[PDB]
């Protein structure tokens, strides 16, 4: 009835991430009786003022987001936040195109709630402290500043993939994510030209408190490295006005209701 | 294998200043070209990028798959993939010496600024 806390006061702190045991979805369910249909949960105790919508750019990857859930719901609930979790399924044999889907899940999630704040993460990625909040803050939140991948170290101080956080002001002051990234690589540091653009500072979580685990896996031969991101991210600055929320096409093939997450698979095209 | 970027720092010294490129400069590249992976292997356009610094089969080393360019670097491409790194950094200066830098397109927009976090402090 009174608003949330600055500071949650379920927060354990360090957890053991591990990838070992196999995961049941229904056990997942079970463990967590209070997220709905759709993957939502709304704090009872209290009135979060982050009402977050989290989105995942996904294709082929189901194990991954078993984890993902496995892990990300207990502790998303025990953040206080307002939370929804969509999964944007590429339908299609076109490369991937991560930053696209995540402007998909962007519009798709809007028309579901009133979200103030989205949260894009990759479906392999969990963060080992709870105290990494997955919400928004003053400037465009990194979050997954410690990734294991690079010794629980951020690689480079330009870095904005894996997992971050844009309140909606900040979204749509950048024409949200470019749509022309098809393949691996360079679509996160376009984005963080933009936002480099904008004005805005990006903000993130001491390197202690952003460890953060991956799910290695065998190369995706549906996401080699794509040939013109390095000549791509250099013109930012021009593209990110014609190229982006404004520019944002699709078609909706299906939107499906887990009781753990809303799966929406989509025709984003082909690289044209 | 993947290595560190103090190790990659540490193993191409000689390279340091050779045609204007800093070790800050390449540990940058580096990282950008192939995540200082030892072993990447890119394959696009019907030419083959191998290694550390992603050196590639069509004028470089010789692979199997497109048997005869100029090597130019006089070595097997299959060379490109161990942990010693001797050989790809000679070819990678004949490489600087004959194309340069921009060679690495990772180089100009990744690493035109903020090279100081390239640095590697350790002995
Ligand atoms: C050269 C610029 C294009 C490119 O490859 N950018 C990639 C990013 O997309 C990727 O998230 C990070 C971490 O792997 O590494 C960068 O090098
Ligand atoms: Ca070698």
């Amino acid at each position: 009835l009174t608003a949330c806390p600055e500071e949650s006061p379920l927060l354990v702190g360090p957890m053991l991430i591990e990838f070992n045991i196999p995961v049941d979805l229904k056990l997942v369910e079970q463990q967590n009786p209070k997220v709905k249909l759709g993957g939502r949960y709304t704090p009872m105790d209290c009135i979060s003022p982050h009402k977050v919508a989290i989105i995942i750019p996904f294709r082929n990857r189901q194990e991954h987001l078993k984890y993902w859930l496995y892990y990300l719901h207990p502790i998303l609930q025990r953040q206080q936040l307002d939370y929804g979790i969509y999964v944007i399924n590429q339908a299609g044999e076109s490369m991937f195109n991560r930053a696209k889907l995540l402007n998909v899940g962007f519009k798709e999630a809007l028309k579901d709630y009133d979200y103030n704040c989205f949260v894009f993460s990759d479906v392999d990625l969990i963060p080992m402290n709870d105290h990494n909040t997955y919400r928004c803050f003053s400037q465009p939140r990194h979050i997954s500043v410690a990734m294991d991948k690079f010794g629980f170290s951020l690689p480079y101080v330009q870095y904005f993939g894996g997992v971050s956080a844009l309140s909606k002001q900040q979204f749509l002051s950048i024409n949200g994510f470019p749509n022309n990234y098809w393949g691996w690589g360079g679509e996160d540091d376009d984005i963080y030209n933009r936002l480099a653009f904008r004005g805005m500072s990006v903000s993130r979580p001491n390197a202690v408190i952003g460890k953060c685990r991956m799910i290695r896996h065998s190369r995706d031969k549906k996401n080699e490295p794509n040939p013109q991101r390095f000549d791509r991210i250099a013109h930012t600055k021009e593209t990110m006005l014609s190229d982006g929320l404004n520019s944002l096409t699709y078609m909706v093939l299906e939107v499906q209701r887990y009781p753990l997450y809303t799966k929406i698979t989509v025709d984003i095209g082909t690289p044209s | 294998t993947e290595l560190t970027k103090c190790k990659v720092s540490h193993a191409i010294k000689d390279i340091d200043g050779y045609q204007g490129i800093s070790l800050l400069e390449w540990a940058c590249v580096l990282f950008h070209t192939s995540g200082y992976d030892t072993q990447a292997v890119v394959n696009d356009n019907g030419s083959t990028e191998y290694g550390l610094f992603q050196i590639s089969d069509r004028f470089w080393c010789k692979s199997s798959e497109f048997p005869e360019s100029e090597n130019i670097c006089g070595i097997s491409c299959d060379k490109l993939l161990d942990d010693e790194l001797d050989d790809d950094i000679a070819c990678a200066k004949k490489i600087l010496a004959i194309k340069g830098i921009d060679y690495w397109k990772a180089y100009k927009p990744m690493c035109s600024e903020k090279l100081e976090q390239w640095r590697c402090e350790k002995p």
